[PDB]
Protein backbone atom coordinates (compact mmCIF):
# COMPACT_ATOMS: atom_id res chain seq x y z
CA UNK A 1 0.00 0.00 0.00
CA UNK A 2 2.16 2.50 -0.99
CA UNK A 3 0.29 5.87 -0.75
CA UNK A 4 -1.83 7.54 1.33
CA UNK A 5 -4.45 10.50 0.59
CA UNK A 6 -3.96 13.81 2.12
CA UNK A 7 -7.48 14.18 2.97
CA UNK A 8 -9.20 11.26 4.11
CA UNK A 9 -5.95 9.44 5.33
CA UNK A 10 -7.34 6.15 3.98
CA UNK A 11 -4.03 4.17 2.88
CA UNK A 12 -4.02 3.00 -0.62
CA UNK A 13 -2.33 1.86 -3.58
CA UNK A 14 -1.97 2.64 -7.34
CA UNK A 15 -1.61 1.00 -10.72
CA UNK A 16 -0.43 1.13 -14.32
CA UNK A 17 -2.47 4.24 -15.69
CA UNK A 18 -5.04 4.44 -12.84
CA UNK A 19 -6.90 7.36 -10.90
CA UNK A 20 -4.53 9.49 -9.44
CA UNK A 21 -6.91 9.73 -6.72
CA UNK A 22 -8.49 8.68 -3.76
CA UNK A 23 -10.62 5.83 -4.01
CA UNK A 24 -12.58 6.78 -0.95
CA UNK A 25 -12.91 10.83 -1.07
CA UNK A 26 -11.85 11.76 -4.59
CA UNK A 27 -8.97 13.96 -3.69
CA UNK A 28 -6.32 14.07 -6.07
CA UNK A 29 -3.59 14.83 -3.91
CA UNK A 30 -1.41 11.52 -2.66
CA UNK A 31 1.25 11.35 0.05
CA UNK A 32 3.89 8.11 -1.03
CA UNK A 33 3.73 6.56 2.60
CA UNK A 34 7.28 5.65 4.44
CA UNK A 35 7.52 1.71 3.99
CA UNK A 36 9.87 -0.58 5.92
CA UNK A 37 13.28 -0.41 4.61
CA UNK A 38 17.23 0.62 5.92
CA UNK A 39 18.66 4.22 6.80
CA UNK A 40 21.16 4.01 8.77
CA UNK A 41 22.69 7.25 11.01
CA UNK A 42 25.77 8.49 12.97
CA UNK A 43 24.63 9.66 16.39
CA UNK A 44 26.20 12.92 15.98
CA UNK B 1 10.88 21.34 20.01
CA UNK B 2 11.26 18.44 22.56
CA UNK B 3 12.69 18.66 25.85
CA UNK B 4 16.64 18.45 25.21
CA UNK B 5 18.28 15.40 26.64
CA UNK B 6 21.22 17.29 28.05
CA UNK B 7 22.10 20.21 29.81
CA UNK B 8 23.88 22.42 26.96
CA UNK B 9 26.76 23.92 29.15
CA UNK B 10 26.59 21.18 31.82
CA UNK B 11 26.81 17.66 30.44
CA UNK B 12 23.92 16.81 33.06
CA UNK B 13 20.88 14.69 32.04
CA UNK B 14 17.48 17.35 31.91
CA UNK B 15 15.34 15.76 29.61
CA UNK B 16 13.12 13.21 32.26
CA UNK B 17 12.65 16.33 34.05
CA UNK B 18 9.83 18.37 31.72
CA UNK B 19 6.87 16.09 32.29
CA UNK B 20 7.52 16.42 35.95
CA UNK B 21 8.39 20.07 35.93
CA UNK B 22 4.74 20.34 34.52
CA UNK B 23 3.35 18.66 37.13
CA UNK B 24 5.11 20.29 40.02
CA UNK B 25 4.02 24.00 38.36
CA UNK B 26 0.21 22.66 38.10
CA UNK B 27 -0.14 20.25 41.13
CA UNK B 28 1.76 21.27 43.27
CA UNK B 29 1.20 25.49 42.43
CA UNK B 30 4.77 26.11 43.27
CA UNK B 31 6.44 28.98 41.12
CA UNK B 32 8.92 28.09 38.80
CA UNK B 33 12.36 28.60 41.18
CA UNK B 34 11.00 26.37 43.22
CA UNK B 35 10.05 23.63 41.61
CA UNK B 36 13.10 23.56 39.35
CA UNK B 37 15.35 23.32 42.86
CA UNK B 38 13.03 20.62 43.75
CA UNK B 39 14.09 18.44 40.50
CA UNK B 40 18.02 19.15 41.18
CA UNK B 41 18.69 21.73 39.01
CA UNK B 42 21.36 23.94 40.59
CA UNK B 43 23.73 25.82 38.11
CA UNK B 44 21.69 28.35 36.40
CA UNK B 45 23.00 26.73 33.54
CA UNK B 46 20.77 23.78 33.92
CA UNK B 47 17.62 25.94 35.62
CA UNK B 48 17.78 27.50 32.11
CA UNK B 49 17.22 24.63 29.95
CA UNK B 50 13.88 23.98 31.68
CA UNK B 51 12.77 27.16 32.84
CA UNK B 52 12.78 28.26 29.30
CA UNK B 53 11.95 25.56 27.50
CA UNK B 54 9.04 25.76 24.69
CA UNK B 55 7.27 22.36 23.81
CA UNK B 56 6.73 23.30 20.38
CA UNK B 57 6.46 19.85 19.66
CA UNK B 58 2.93 19.64 21.30
CA UNK B 59 1.52 22.02 17.83
CA UNK B 60 3.13 19.51 15.81
CA UNK B 61 1.85 16.42 16.62
CA UNK B 62 -2.05 17.92 16.09
CA UNK B 63 -0.87 17.93 11.89
CA UNK B 64 -1.04 14.01 11.79
CA UNK B 65 -1.49 13.15 8.04
CA UNK B 66 -2.03 9.15 8.94
CA UNK B 67 -5.72 9.43 10.43
CA UNK B 68 -9.36 10.51 9.62
CA UNK B 69 -9.68 14.01 11.42
CA UNK C 1 -20.45 16.60 -10.25
CA UNK C 2 -21.08 18.92 -7.48
CA UNK C 3 -19.33 21.82 -6.25
CA UNK C 4 -16.74 21.01 -2.93
CA UNK C 5 -14.48 23.68 -1.06
CA UNK C 6 -10.92 24.05 -1.09
CA UNK C 7 -8.52 25.01 1.48
CA UNK C 8 -5.25 27.06 1.08
CA UNK C 9 -3.43 23.94 1.97
CA UNK C 10 -4.67 22.03 -1.13
CA UNK C 11 -3.00 24.98 -2.94
CA UNK C 12 0.19 24.68 -1.64
CA UNK C 13 0.48 20.99 -2.14
CA UNK C 14 -0.54 21.27 -5.38
CA UNK C 15 1.61 24.06 -6.01
CA UNK C 16 -1.02 25.89 -7.78
CA UNK C 17 -3.32 29.26 -7.05
CA UNK C 18 -6.06 29.69 -4.25
CA UNK C 19 -8.75 31.29 -6.22
CA UNK C 20 -12.43 31.84 -6.51
CA UNK C 21 -14.70 32.20 -9.74
CA UNK C 22 -15.12 35.73 -10.67
CA UNK C 23 -18.61 36.59 -12.35
CA UNK C 24 -19.31 39.42 -14.51
CA UNK C 25 -23.44 39.87 -15.06
CA UNK C 26 -23.28 41.42 -18.56
CA UNK C 27 -25.84 43.86 -19.35
CA UNK C 28 -26.44 44.40 -23.69
CA UNK C 29 -28.71 46.96 -24.14
CA UNK C 30 -30.21 47.36 -27.68
CA UNK C 31 -31.36 50.83 -28.91
CA UNK C 32 -31.58 52.41 -25.49
CA UNK C 33 -33.43 50.16 -23.80
CA UNK C 34 -36.11 48.62 -26.30
CA UNK C 35 -34.47 45.29 -26.13
CA UNK C 36 -31.66 44.10 -23.04
CA UNK C 37 -30.39 40.82 -22.97
CA UNK C 38 -28.78 39.71 -19.34
CA UNK C 39 -25.76 37.17 -19.14
CA UNK C 40 -23.54 36.22 -16.14
CA UNK C 41 -20.27 35.33 -17.14
CA UNK C 42 -17.35 33.41 -16.13
CA UNK C 43 -14.72 35.84 -16.15
CA UNK C 44 -11.78 33.08 -14.48
CA UNK C 45 -10.47 32.55 -11.28
CA UNK C 46 -9.38 35.34 -9.06
CA UNK C 47 -6.75 34.99 -6.48
CA UNK C 48 -8.39 35.52 -2.71
CA UNK C 49 -6.64 37.04 0.01
CA UNK C 50 -6.56 34.02 2.81
CA UNK C 51 -8.45 34.88 5.36
CA UNK C 52 -11.01 37.27 3.93
CA UNK C 53 -14.51 37.61 3.53
CA UNK C 54 -14.00 35.39 0.50
CA UNK C 55 -11.25 32.91 1.99
CA UNK C 56 -12.94 29.43 3.73
CA UNK C 57 -10.89 29.99 6.67
ZN1 LIG D 1 -9.36 10.44 0.41
ZN1 LIG E 1 21.94 23.35 33.00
Amino acid sequence: LKYICAECSSKLSLSRTDAVRCKDCGHRILLKARTKRLVQFEAR
Amino acid sequence: MIVPVRCFSCGKVVGDKWESYLNLLQEDELDEGTALSRLGLKRYCCRRMILTHVDLIEKFLRYNPLEKR
Amino acid sequence: AVERKVYPSESRQRLTSYRGKLLLKLKWSVNNGEENLFEVRDCGGLPVMLQSNRCHL
